[PDB]
């Protein structure tokens, strides 16, 4: 925990603490891409990576990274999500806009599960940090370097889990097992954005548009 | 990816 | 090891032990679906779940479950995979068939990372059992019991890794962190299968065809 | 309603 401190990951999370429903969510998604960069920089050793690898990781992870951030933000709300733009989006607003299936998945598979285990802001940070250091990302100059950094994050996480939650032995593994849900939701989320772009009746901002362009 | 590079540099 | 003994999961794995490349892989897929049921039956407490719940778990997991199987079976071969039919499908053979991108994703993300860490059959079965006990599956009558059966598997798995490989403390987490990749690959693999069916240029046997038809 | 899967899940 001296090479990858959980305290610094938590500082990175705290540093960035924030009419068609689909349009509102997209505006927030753009706003959040800018501050995602600021968050990534404050994650230990991310900036020390070559510039080209910093780009690859963020282009591969922005979906899952952002989804995880707003899910955890929305534990306090009852049946919807808290957008960073300040607006509360209820599941009915979502369903009556045609995106009810993916929205419900976020509520069930992520928000619910985060609430029920009371996932803290440090655990969120670590999980997001794990997602960021994705060694599988195609194009990475040094994959083993990224692989090494992933290991330091989850080692520091297990140390945090066994320490601050000694009564719950399975918490660390429980945390890691929201990642296939995150990944599955991430891809279906991307599939939608491409469609919104394709049909072009939803204004998409520059940074969101840039993330949605072929490698 | 213009914006990303610009945002990661500073 | 009490309710979920690693010895029984290993016994399930050992009990099932076995021109157009796309046609051959598909022939092998239909074949393996049959023996996947026999595998699931031999997993402790699965057969005791209601029939309708059991159907959901297999219909949701078959891709991931079978993908993990042929991957671990392929740690031996240099650049390709060993199909359950006995045929070998090389990188180049798969590329020449216009499925190179996904085949490469399997090789670098699964087969390689399995091979690198010398994942054993017990660890293989456990991950597959974790995939099988997916409480996120839509329709599950009792998702809490599937949630509890997953926790039984991964408590056993960590126990095994601490026992068998004390030298590598991050090995348990390493195994769990191939599951998002397995999930991702599984979905993209599903897509291709749908396309082959849609075009109908490829013979698809009855069991495979059944798993490809809407819930 | 997916016949084959049910039949094999019996024995
Ligand atoms: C297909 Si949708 C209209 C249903 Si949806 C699963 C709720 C969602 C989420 C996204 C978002 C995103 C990111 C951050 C915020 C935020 O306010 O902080 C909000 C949305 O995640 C992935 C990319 O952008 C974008 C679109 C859609
Ligand atoms: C799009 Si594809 C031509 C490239 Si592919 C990622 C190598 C693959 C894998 C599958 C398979 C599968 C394959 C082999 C066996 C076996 O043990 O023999 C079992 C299952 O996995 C998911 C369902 O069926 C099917 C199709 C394709």
């Amino acid at each position: 925990n001296e090479d990858m401190p959980v305290e610094r990951i938590l500082e990175a999370e705290l540093a960035v603490e924030p009419n068609d429903p689909v349009t509102n969510i997209c505006q927030a998604a753009d706003k959040q891409l800018f501050t995602l960069v600021e968050w990534a920089k404050r994650i230990p050793h991310f900036s020390e990576l070559p510039l080209d690898d910093q780009v690859i990781l963020l282009r591969a992870g922005w979906n899952e990274l952002l989804i995880a951030s707003f899910s955890h933000r929305s534990i306090a709300v009852k049946d919807g999500i808290l957008l960073a733009t300040g607006l509360h989006v209820h599941r009915n607003s979502a369903h009556s806009a045609g995106v009810g299936a993916i929205f419900d998945r976020v509520l069930t598979e992520l928000v619910s599960k985060m609430r029920d285990m009371q996932m803290d802001k440090t655990e969120l940070g670590c999980l997001r940090a794990i997602v960021l250091f994705n060694p599988d990302s195609k194009g990475l100059s040094n994959p083993a370097e990224v692989e090494a950094l992933r290991e330091k994050v989850y080692a520091s996480l297990e140390a945090y889990c066994k320490h601050k939650y000694p009564e719950q032995p399975g918490r660390f593994a429980k945390l890691l097992l929201r990642l296939p849900a995150l990944r599955s939701i991430g891809l279906k989320c991307l599939e939608h954005l491409f469609f919104f772009k394709l049909i072009g009746d939803t204004p998409i901002d520059t940074f969101l548009m840039e993330m949605l362009e072929a490698p | 990816h213009k914006i990303l590079h610009r945002l990661l540099q500073d």
